[PDB]
């Protein structure tokens, strides 16, 4: 039978005011015989009725693809609200529920640290500018880097990991021609998260 | 006072 | 019918001369029925006679678990050799055939940077030391520290991110407290990986 994944907003989207955070009730494994799925919405435990449905998707493995969606509202996700999707097809003996909602803790601000390329790199052509963010909880998070009021999109940014005391850290590495460097060209880091002055900071480097 | 990225409004208190 | 999952040595195993680094076979969800389930084992297409079957476990949700471990030649497993799992048991209509081999393609030496916290770091009672492992490939790499010839534990690594060049990195960090990095103690960042000179590298750092 039909499986459910509910997945959560865009971190981006839900600490940026001028966004809209949405959450997805995926539903795959929609067999062809009864296609008919029923969505009902629970925001902590009261149903709502302003949920859409995405167009039907065919897969071509003999099953569709049936999406529902919900806005949810910015304070509502970091305020820890749960929200709950049903879902019934035919082909289900009952209803499966799921269950989201942000991780519960009280929240940590990130230190942001700005780390300029080793001197061993600068032989090669290019170097690692390294952001290096700390302390976070929860985990929710997007880091991006600029240069002269531009993105700089030559970057990889690691996966959060647990750290002992509970908060998370994670590193990101913007990588410039060696000479935008050498050039004294100033280059920053951009952090959101919630628990950080209006969920956003910016931390700058250049050769000192 | 509010946050801005790329000249796109972040948050403010 | 049962479900078969085939893992690759640790990296620590593959890379430490005296370590033994295995193969492991693992077979899940075999029924009270039919436990009997026989492994053959396949290197380069060339069947062995020489894995062990570790001792049958029984879970709780009423399923036994077996597992085969076949011990693999350093050289072999770093000339990318390809090793196969083949299981079969009376709940399966057909013989589940595993394959695992290191990944493919040129071996990338790592490049080991020391990275000194930053002066903002300095208000805390604990700093990170920062070590950047990157340009190697594959992933398999093993990262710890130490200082004074001592290991220091107290580190967390990310785990490798692929770049954009199509090879690996990571950070790996270490915590100390402030006041002896304060007092000009050294502490080494040391990495093990196929394409370093030795499989081994150390880079220091010190304020
Ligand atoms: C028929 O085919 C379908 C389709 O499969 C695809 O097509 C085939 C041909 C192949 O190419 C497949 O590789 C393709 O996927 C099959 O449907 C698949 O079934 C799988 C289960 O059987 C299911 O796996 C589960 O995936 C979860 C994560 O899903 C993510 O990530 C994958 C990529 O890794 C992606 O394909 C999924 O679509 C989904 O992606 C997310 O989508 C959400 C919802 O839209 C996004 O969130 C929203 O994003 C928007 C903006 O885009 C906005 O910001 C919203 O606010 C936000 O909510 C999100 O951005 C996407 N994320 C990413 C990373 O891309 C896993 O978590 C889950 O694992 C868990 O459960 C497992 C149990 O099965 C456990 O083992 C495990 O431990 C975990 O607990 C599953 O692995 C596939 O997702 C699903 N594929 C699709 C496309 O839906 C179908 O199975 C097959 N049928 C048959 C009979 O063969
Ligand atoms: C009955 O219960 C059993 C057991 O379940 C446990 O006990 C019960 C009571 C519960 O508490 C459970 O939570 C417990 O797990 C069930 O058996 C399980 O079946 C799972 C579903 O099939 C299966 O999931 C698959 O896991 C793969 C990864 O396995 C890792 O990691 C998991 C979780 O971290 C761990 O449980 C496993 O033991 C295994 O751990 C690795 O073991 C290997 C081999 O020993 C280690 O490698 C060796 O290391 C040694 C060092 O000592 C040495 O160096 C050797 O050289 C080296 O080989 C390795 O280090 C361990 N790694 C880790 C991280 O711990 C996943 O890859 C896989 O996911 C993929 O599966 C599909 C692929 O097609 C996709 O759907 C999916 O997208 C993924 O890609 C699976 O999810 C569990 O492994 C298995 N559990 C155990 C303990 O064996 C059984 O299903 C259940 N039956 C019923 C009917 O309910």
């Amino acid at each position: 039978g039909p499986s459910v994944f509910l997945f959560p907003p865009k971190p981006k989207d839900t600490l940026m005011i001028s966004r809209t955070p949405e959450v997805t009730c995926v539903v795959v494994d929609v067999s062809h015989e009864d296609p008919e799925v029923k969505f009902n919405w629970y925001v902590d435990g009261v149903e709502v009725h302003n949920a859409k449905t995405k167009p039907r998707e065919e897969q071509y493995n003999s099953t569709y693809r049936v999406v529902s969606v919900l806005t949810v509202l910015h304070q509502d996700w970091l305020n820890g609200k749960e929200y709950k999707c049903k879902v019934s097809n035919k082909a289900l003996p009952a209803p499966i529920e799921k269950t989201i909602s942000k991780a519960k803790g009280q929240p940590r601000e990130p230190q942001v640290y700005t780390l300029p390329p080793s001197r061993e790199e600068m032989t090669k052509n290019q170097v690692s500018l390294t952001c290096m963010v700390e302390g976070f909880y929860p985990s929710d998070i997007a880091v991006e880097w600029e240069s002269n009021g531009q993105p700089e999109n030559n970057y990889k940014t690691t996966p959060p990991v647990l750290d002992s005391d509970g908060s998370f850290f994670l590193y990101s590495k913007l990588t410039v021609d060696k000479s935008r460097w050498q050039q004294g060209n100033v280059f920053s880091c951009s952090v959101m998260h919630e628990a950080l002055h209006n969920h956003y900071t910016q931390k700058s480097l250049s050769l000192s | 006072d509010c946050a801005w990225h790329l000249g796109e409004l972040v948050w403010c208190t």
